[PDB]
């Protein structure tokens, strides 16, 4: 029976290692005009405008390539006890996956 | 009307598992739907403290091995809930899931709240509803906190009224008021949705057993 | 009746609670008049409710109306009850000493037919939850609804001797004079018993208050202590 | 009906000792559910504190060995131009065949670092993966 | 205030007092109807008054009368609707079909 | 079981950022 801690350790999150400029496969699940909504297997999904280039081709199931700057947005900010996040993740839209 | 009490609602509270609520999970489908991943340490809430692993890159692990126990629990008392013929009231504010969980709710014949809540629905209940109104006998928090990152006002109205929850706590959630909490990522939609499937498969498989061992019953 | 003086609303009992729109009726429950103050007009009044069986409450109510502060005071009140544990349905199980805000108290645990000798709110509150035998001093601010917030959490924050059987895992056992060495065995845990002693502390580490030591000691020499007082 | 007094026990003891003082004529519908299955923690109501001084939390970092090898691999051959698929459980990527290799060797061989970084570099680029420095 | 009995009682005077008419205007009770009435009761009783509603009316008792609310909830207290807790139970059962057609389609003179 | 975390100090924390004069006379 695989506990939790080999479930944690093998996991391709896990050996992804730091999430910064590194290169995943996300799916468009939603659309509101111009703004695509992407998860890519993290805790948020990162949110891209449509590109000028070809634009038409992302759809939703669209398969994609982002290079991930952070997996969620938080900062802490003055006179706060905790961080403020958006719930939502960092990324950079490079093109449809072939 | 003594052997009917003893035979119907004091006979299932004698077993562990009276409606096999175990089967329905497992740690690896858990960990499929990302139950176990949670916000930043950053973002951490102290009493979320011993149910986290650890913390990987900054980010909190939720411990799956203790949310295993604490969502068999939880089914548990939903499933006894649901066969006494209790109200069952799912609470979320949450927009991404308000259509989902309202879909749910109306699916396994019980209620949903998914909208703005106004001051007094729990604790004004008299004027608001009628002075007649019966409130839910169970409430379940599918998220926790509003839109301003506070806690959700029944939580709080809940327990004033003397009403057990259950609820997913999020790493950034105060489990403090929560009956029946359960530790799980509550943003991602695998881990919605299946939290959704497995209250909705317990609550209908509790109203059947309850048909079942009635006619039951009634035959013999 | 009057109450605690003959021009005074403190002690006055104002009735019976109404019965509830929950569908619940309160005839056993008897109402105390606690404070009665003019908020500049309309009145603030804190009441206490209570059955005598450990369930007791207090609440404010504020209304242009002195009826109608009552009354809201007194359904409020019976909606917010604490349930308070007595040892043998007669006193506390032990001594209390508490400071909320500025006001302390410290209540001390007395056999029977020792009375309530306590500050006369107090000896209200006391007659409300069923409490008959109990010492009570008041220091700094006498500040009623303080008073009242005090007792009552003080009073609800008390460990019986279950649950500190329980908690370690131990024979309870009572030491009376009047009953020589017997050891009366009060409580024992639900759970298995530890079979290692609890440390021989030579000295306690506790904190000791110099009124009680300078009474046991008859340094004390006030004119008003233990002063002839009615029946309470 | 009950008391209002949230932030006193828990929901359970206020009911108990309700029931138990008479003011509750009946036990509600999910007494004894909670009676005969209780949770781990009786829901008892808690102000959080802000720690001060040498207090920390006592929430640890998640790492492991291989995390060594990956870093080294992330500095050296860089990210690799593969892209990463988290949906697929099983996914291997560059790092992962090379943290393996690396494993294996450590694993049938000697143990210094640097030796054992070339070697798995060289076994990689003979199986057919291209690392470009 | 109306108690539902003096409505019963004024529905059952409402059909006595329509099989009368039909029966004064030579028509057959059974398929006398509303207008029929609207009709009839113009004709024996007529007013020119302008006001439309200070003319002569033999309306149902449902129409002339006001409402009242509805149950919304058995005897054994549940209510029917699963939104009945929101408060507003038919706003938001409308908003939640009308997302619902909206969310089918992404799939996929007046005033 | 061998799958637990390990104690160990972060492996990828990133260098200091460093003035261009750093180190320079
Ligand atoms: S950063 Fe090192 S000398 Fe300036
Ligand atoms: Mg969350
Ligand atoms: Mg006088």
């Amino acid at each position: 029976v695989e506990s939790f801690a080999s479930m944690l350790r093998h996991s391709p999150l896990t050996q992804m290692g730091p999430a910064k400029d590194k290169l995943v496969i996300g799916r468009i699940f939603h659309i509101v005009e111009n703004d695509l909504y992407i998860d890519f297997g993290g805790k948020f999904h990162c949110v891209c405008r449509r590109p000028e280039v070809d634009g038409e081709k992302y759809q939703k199931g669209t398969r994609v390539r982002l290079r991930l700057l952070d997996l969620e947005l938080t900062s802490r900010f003055l006179g706060a006890t905790t961080d403020t996040t958006v719930l939502e993740a960092n990324a950079v839209l490079l093109g449809i996956q072939e | 009307s003594t052997d009917f009490n003893d035979k119907i609602l004091n006979e299932p509270l004698k077993h562990s598992d009276f409606f096999n609520v175990k089967e329905l999970f497992s740690v690896r489908s858990l960990f499929d739907a990302r139950v176990h991943l949670g916000h930043k340490a950053g973002c951490r809430h102290r009493f979320m403290e011993p149910y986290i692993f650890g913390s990987r890159l900054d980010h909190d692990i939720i411990d799956l091995e203790q949310t295993a126990t604490h969502l068999q629990l939880a089914l548990n008392f939903t499933a006894h809930m649901a066969y006494r013929k209790g109200i069952i009231l799912f609470i979320s504010r949450n927009r991404q899931f308000s259509y989902l969980i309202e879909n749910m709710a109306r699916d396994c014949g019980e209620y949903a709240h998914t909208r703005y809540f106004r001051g007094g629905m729990l604790t004004n209940a008299r004027l608001l509803f009628g002075p007649t109104v019966r409130l839910p006998d169970l409430i379940i928090f599918l998220h926790t906190l509003n839109n301003i990152f506070e806690p959700h006002v029944a939580v709080r109205d809940a327990a004033k009224m003397n009403i057990p929850t259950v609820g997913i706590v999020d790493t950034n959630c105060n489990p403090c008021l929560i009956t029946y909490p359960v530790p799980g990522n509550d943003d991602s939609p695998l881990a919605v949705h299946l939290y959704c499937r497995l209250f909705q498969t317990a609550i209908t498989r509790a109203k059947e057993k309850r048909q079942q061992v009635e006619a039951l019953y009634r035959l013999q | 009746e009057r109450g605690w003086s003959g021009n005074s609303w403190g002690g006055i009992s104002l009735g019976p609670p109404d019965p509830g729109p929950c569908g619940e009726t309160y005839e056993d429950f008897d109402t105390r008049i606690l404070e009665v103050r003019n908020v500049f007009k309309s009145i603030r009044v804190l009441v206490a409710v209570g059955n005598g069986k450990g369930a007791a409450g207090f609440s404010i109510g504020k209304a242009t109306d002195r009826m109608d502060a009552f009354r809201k005071a007194k359904n409020r009140a019976v909606h917010h009850l604490h349930y308070i544990e007595r040892y043998e349905d007669h006193t506390i199980f032990h001594d209390i000493s508490l400071r909320f805000k500025r006001t302390h108290i410290k209540m001390k645990k007395q056999p029977k037919g020792y009375g309530l000798r306590c500050h006369r709110a107090i000896i209200t509150i006391c007659r409300l939850i069923g409490i008959k035998d109990m010492y009570a001093k008041v220091s700094g601010s006498i500040n009623m609804l303080s008073l009242t917030q005090g007792l009552f959490r003080g009073l609800s924050r008390q460990e019986t001797h279950q649950q500190l059987a329980d908690k370690k895992g131990l024979h309870v056992v009572e030491i009376r004079e009047e009953c020589g060495p017997l050891p009366i065995v009060v409580a024992s845990p639900r759970g298995p018993l530890r079979k290692d002693p609890e440390p021989e502390d030579e000295v306690p580490d506790v904190k000791l208050d110099w009124e009680d030591v300078k009474t046991a000691q008859g340094m004390k020499r006030s004119v008003w202590s233990n002063l002839k007082r009615a029946a309470t | 009906a009950g008391s209002r007094l949230e932030t006193v026990g828990s929901i359970f003891s206020r009911t108990r000792d309700l029931v138990r003082a008479g003011v509750l004529k009946e036990k509600p519908l999910w007494f004894d559910v909670y009676d005969a299955f209780p949770p781990l923690r009786e829901p008892v109501f808690q102000r959080p504190r802000v720690r001060y001084g040498k207090a920390k939390a006592p929430i640890q970092d998640i790492w492991y060995h291989e995390d060594r090898i990956r870093a080294k691999f992330y500095s050296v051959y860089g990210s690799g131009q593969r892209a990463f698929d988290l949906f697929n459980p099983n996914f291997k990527s560059t790092c992962q065949r090379f943290v393996e290799k690396y494993t294996e060797l450590q694993k049938l061989g000697e143990t210094d670092e640097e030796k054992l970084f070339v070697e798995t570099g060289k076994a990689l680029l003979a199986e057919g993966v291209i690392l470009r420095r | 205030t109306y108690t539902e009995d003096f409505i019963k009682k004024q529905i059952e005077e409402f059909n006595i007092g329509k099989r009368h008419l039909a029966n004064m205007m030579g028509e057959d009770p059974e398929t006398f109807t509303q207008e029929d009435i609207d009709r009839a009761i113009a004709y024996l009783f007529p007013s020119g008054l302008f006001e439309k509603r200070a003319r002569p009316v033999m309306k149902h008792p449902e129409q002339i009368f006001p409402r009242q609310r509805a149950i919304q909830w058995g005897e054994d207290g549940r209510p029917f609707h699963y939104l009945f807790y929101t408060g507003k139970q038919s706003y938001y059962s409308l908003m939640h079909d009308v997302y619902g057609m909206l969310l089918n389609l992404e799939k996929h003179g007046s005033r | 079981n061998e799958d637990l975390p390990i104690s160990m100090e972060n492996p990828y924390k990133e260098p200091l950022k460093k003035c261009i004069l750093c180190g320079k006379h």
